[PDB]
RNA sequence: GAUGGGGAAGCUCCGUUUCAAAGGCCUGAUUUUAUGCAGGCCACCAUCGAAAGGGAAUCCGGUUAAGAUUCCGGAACCUGG
RNA sequence: UUGACAUUGUGAAGAGACAUAGUUUCUUUACUUAUUCAAUGAAGCGGAGCUGGAAUUCAUUUUCCACGUUCUAGCAUUCAAGGUCCCAUUCGGGGCUGAUCCGGGUU
């Protein structure tokens, strides 16, 4: 039964990068922060800092994947959107 | 500095790996881009006849500029203005009076393209602006000419949405300027001396000279190196 | 008047090792020279020469990009191969018509400059330069079946005569080695009259 | 239960 | 109106300064496609007297056909 | 054999990386204008097509009217977390 | 295989027709923007400047390669080290240069 890609579940998808969370979010850096400051989310530390960055050791927050799919409602980043609009 | 040391490239032709440059004159880009630049380049290598052509000759930058000050104390009313000057009227009609005649005169500027092809023909503009982009030309093509036949004051304009401001749609492609208040026929008068001036007078080869016989680039340093 | 359509009168195309072509004449192929490594020596169904392996590396980015030459004879695994405008004159070297001296012999030569080869491609043959015309730049060939032509001096072409020479003096002597000759090229045989 | 492709969580 | 200066003008159609139009825009249509969308009439005066009229919903094709 | 395109009055034909805006990763107090995204990097082709080709990993003993490298007893091994 | 009309445009020169004042027809020779062909994961093109030079100067610049790579089956990759000028000196970051400039043409 289909060999399963060593580099997909556990640490691999518990957590996320801020860039890979923000792109998913698709507001900007300066709307991820302030809404990470309304809710808010807090970052991770994981058991396996190569097990999660798929090789490497590079200073990086993470983030939660399941607060940030939460977060994604949020009936304030659509206000957000209406201020830009407006503007 | 003792540690630090020169490990100078040789970027050469044999022996490095090229850095990275600025490849913006090989960018492959969309076709959309293509045809716009290439029909740009099309219409100034040909030679064009002189009906068309007539436009490039625009006012410059200060006499626009000062055209533009007086056109803009002519704005037409929008809808909130609209909406209050009908329910002053709808006020004064039974109250104290009105026939459409308790408000005083409008004076705001003529945009339309028939409508003031009709103001000419009457003949009652004092003023007349054409843009000279108007992309099907054809529109446009013919108002010069019968301007300067029934003896318009014609001034032709660089930008169709310059014109839209001041009417308040995008693109307007005319305006024209037929009665003024009583603190601007000085104004009017002068600006009128100006456009005589400077269009009618500095413009007597426009009639002439199809224009846009020019070279490239590449054909022209050809040439020149040639003779 | 059948081979047309193309049902059973196609090629045989799982053991050839691949299209035989020079490099795309870059800046460094048309200003200087460039240098490559022969790495191998290989048989190519069907054909009567054998080709070779040719590595170059990659001007513009960190890479190796390895082509396919047809050998001319002489040429041996490690030897260094120079294409290009300033490249010398010894077996195996790719030059432009324009830098070789008249009565020269090149093969495997360009037809209209970047098109990578045309003319002199078959085993043992060759291709003698006869001369130039500097001025409105031409230059004047002698291809194998005796026509002379004249051609661009900015067309490439490789120094030396092409491996392979003699393969048509030895009989066949069986229908069976026709048979496996030409089991590997196409369906023409047998034939009918 | 859930009626249309787009829910809104409702659940920390 | 400016529709009949416009119509009368669109008869001469050996006239240079039409004949030269001719050939320019004759040469945009080329690059795009066999079939595609006019973002406006470009004879607004002959659209209008075959049906046409600005408002929602009067769309406008373009098509090439071989000869 | 789809898409990008191009033929044909039309049922539909050509072609498979082609002449296409063909997506997916990094960093950011990007700095001044104060609730509107900034700076970059890399390149290739959808998909079908083999129970005789390629390929992670299992053995012995017993068991039924008819099932077994599959069920029972024991002793192992591969993949992922 | 040939003739014709259409796609088909810009000049120069030579002769005819306005019957020594500028509009039209046959002729050869140039052009490039139409159309045609090929390649490149549109990468270094233009003739031409500029510093380098040699070469040679008949008055002063015209033609050449750009001139960082040839005893050898090694290596060449992280906005490139250096030089220099600022920060706010802190873990470093910015600017020019190293790598000349221009162009409404990918070749």
């Amino acid at each position: 039964m289909r060999i399963k890609k060593k580099n997909t579940r556990g640490n691999a998808r518990n957590f996320i990068t801020r860039s890979q969370a923000v792109r998913k979010l698709q507001v900007s850096l300066a709307d991820f922060r302030r809404l990470c400051i309304f809710k808010g989310i807090y970052p991770r530390e994981p058991r396996n800092k190569k097990k999660a960055n798929k090789g490497s050791t590079a200073p990086t927050t993470f983030y939660y994947a399941k607060d940030i799919q939460y977060l994604m409602h949020e009936p304030v980043l659509a206000k957000f959107r209406e201020h830009k609009t407006f503007a | 500095n003792p540690l630090t040391h020169s490990t100078p490239k040789n970027f050469g032709i044999g022996q490095a790996v090229q850095p990275k440059r600025n490849l913006s004159r090989y960018v492959k880009w969309p076709e959309y881009v293509r045809v716009q630049r290439q029909k740009k380049i099309l219409s100034i290598r040909l030679k064009v006849p002189p009906t068309i052509a007539q436009f490039q000759y625009t006012l410059d930058r200060n006499t626009a500029a000062e055209t533009f000050k007086l056109f803009n104390k002519y704005r037409p009313e929008t809808a909130a203005e609209k909406k209050e000057r009908l329910t002053k009227e709808a006020a004064a009609v039974a109250e104290g009076k009105s026939k459409q005649d308790a408000s005083p005169k409008p004076y705001a500027v003529k945009y339309g393209l028939n409508h003031v092809v009709a103001l000419i023909e009457n003949k009652k503009a004092k003023l007349v602006l054409i843009a000279n982009d108007v992309d099907p030309i054809e529109l446009v093509v013919f108002l010069p000419a019968l301007c300067k036949k029934m003896g318009v004051p014609y001034a032709i304009v660089k930008g169709k949405a310059r014109l839209g401001t001041l009417v308040n749609q995008k693109t307007s492609a005319v305006a024209a300027l037929t009665e003024v208040r009583a603190e601007d026929e000085a104004a009017l008068a002068k600006l009128v001396s100006t456009i005589d001036a400077n269009f009618a007078d500095k413009y007597d080869e426009v009639k002439k000279h199809w224009g846009g016989g020019i070279l490239g680039n590449k054909a022209q340093a050809k040439m020149d190196k040639r003779a | 008047q059948r081979k047309g359509a193309g049902s059973i009168f196609t090629s045989h195309t799982r053991l050839r090792q691949g299209a035989a072509k020079l490099r795309t004449l870059d800046y460094a192929e048309r200003h200087g020279y460039i240098r490559g490594i022969v790495k191998q020596i290989v048989h190519d169904s069907g054909r009567g020469a054998p080709l070779a392996k040719v590595v170059f590396r990659d001007p513009y980015k960190y890479r190796l990009r390895e082509e396919i030459f047809i050998a001319n004879e002489g040429v041996h695994t490690g030897q260094f191969i120079y294409a290009g405008k300033k490249a010398s004159l010894n077996v195996g070297n790719v030059l432009p018509l324009g830098s070789v001296p008249e009565g020269t012999i090149v093969s495997n030569v360009e037809e209209k400059p970047g098109d990578r080869g045309a003319l002199a491609r078959a085993s043992g043959n060759y291709v003698i330069i006869i001369g130039h015309n500097p001025d409105e730049n031409k230059t004047r060939v002698r291809l194998p079946s005796g026509a002379k032509k004249v051609i661009s001096s900015d067309a490439r072409g490789v120094i030396g005569v092409i491996a392979g020479g003699g393969r048509v003096d030895k009989p066949l002597l069986k229908a069976g080695r026709a048979f496996h000759k030409y089991r590997l090229k196409r369906n023409s045989w047998p034939k009918t009259r | 239960k859930s009626t249309t492709s787009w829910s809104t969580a409702s659940v920390r | 109106g400016a529709y009949k200066y416009l119509e009368e003008l669109q008869r001469k159609k050996q006239s240079d300064v039409l004949r030269f139009l001719q050939r320019v825009r004759v040469w945009e249509y080329r690059q795009k496609n066999v079939i595609h969308r006019a973002a406006r009439p470009t004879r607004p005066d002959k659209a209008r007297r075959l049906g046409y009229k600005a408002k929602q919903g009067f769309v406008i094709y373009r098509v090439r056909v071989r000869r």
